[PDB]
């Protein structure tokens, strides 16, 4: 048989890339593409926000003066930001903003390892002159989607539904390769869409390890 | 014949669940049977799952 | 986060040697379909085997 390799990784955009696997024969193309897509969409280790504490907001449904929208919309915008960490499995992000102006993710007082991949992601808009919002964002790694209602303390702590899923749209195409001399060889190109928290190469490589480990039930490594 | 009345307002965030009655504008009504994982969804050539 | 619930064989009903029924209990959500389809295609479309092709 033939062994697929990372022949090319077309980083077409900052968010989504186009990875290419070259050597595959009848069936392998579609089988491996569908398996990789299902593994990626099912369980990819993300680093989505899971817990937010506001300086002076009691609960999820209240509202502090000077903020454009409700605290609930602030939490839902926070869920949308794409953040990746390197060393720590758990990290606390502190956001301190003052004065009129949208509160983008760029002003988050990030640590050495944690970094925001989409600094333009707006969270809330401050409107009053003497309006300041100080939130402690708790971001932790995880796999899959776990809601805040199916997990596991102070009244001032706000729970946001966890969305640990770096990938959002995985599309694969199986087309004939351009090998030096052979037929019945297809190349698998995967148009994976990520929020920016995962490298497509390492994402694909991780998905294969998860499939290989699950396969290890019938195959010795 | 009452001393004082205390009203407590509870905010319930009811997410979509199997069995929740969902219906369009054209009279098509149905209960959500299963919350099928996104990887199991029918996807077009673009990869966007329905 | 990379830890997964690897399946363990629980009971493989051995029908006559021309038939078998292999099952796994733990596994993972959505991984059952992935493994089932992968195995089905991988052994139904490409396997090293010998069969008749031409008779005269």
């Amino acid at each position: 048989f033939l062994k697929p390799r990372l022949v090319d990784i077309e980083q077409v955009s900052s968010t989504h890339a186009k990875v290419t696997l070259e050597p595959l024969e009848r069936g392998f193309g579609h089988t491996l593409g569908n398996a990789l897509r299902r593994i990626l969409l099912s369980s990819m280790p993300g680093c989505a926000v899971t817990e937010v504490e506001i300086d002076g907001v009691l609960h999820e449904y209240s509202t502090k003066e000077g903020v454009q929208e409700d605290i609930l919309e602030i939490l839902l915008n926070l869920k949308g930001l794409a953040v990746r960490v390197q060393g720590k499995d758990e990290v606390i992000l502190t956001l301190n903003k003052s004065g009129i102006g949208p509160v983008t993710a760029a002003d988050i007082t990030h640590d050495g390892d944690v970094e925001i991949v989409k600094p333009q992601h707006v969270i809330c808009h401050l409107t009053d002159e003497n309006a300041s919002i100080s939130m402690r964002i708790k971001v932790q790694r995880g796999r899959g989607y776990v809601p805040a209602s199916t997990r596991i303390r102070p009244i001032g702590r706000l729970l946001v539904d966890a969305c640990y899923s770096p990938v959002e749209r995985i599309a694969y195409n199986v087309e004939a390769a351009r090998v030096e001399q052979r037929t019945d060889l297809d190349k698998l190109v995967i148009e994976m869409e990520t929020n920016g928290t995962i490298d497509p190469e390492e994402a694909i490589r991780r998905a294969a390890t998860i499939l290989a480990e699950q396969l290890e039930a019938f195959v010795d490594l | 014949g009452v001393l004082k009345i205390v009203k407590v307002y509870l905010a319930v965030k009811r997410r979509i669940q199997p069995g929740d009655k969902m219906a369009g504008r054209h009279g098509n009504k149905g209960v959500i049977s299963k919350i099928n994982p996104i990887e199991d969804m029918p996807y077009d050539e673009n990869g966007t799952p329905v | 986060v990379t830890e997964f619930l690897k399946p363990r064989l629980v009971d493989i009903e051995q029908v006559s040697s021309t038939h078998a029924k292999v099952t796994l209990e733990p596994l993972e959500r959505g991984f059952g379909h992935t493994l089932g389809n992968a195995l089905r295609r991988i052994l139904l479309s490409s396997m090293p085997g010998c069969a008749v092709t031409e008779v005269e």
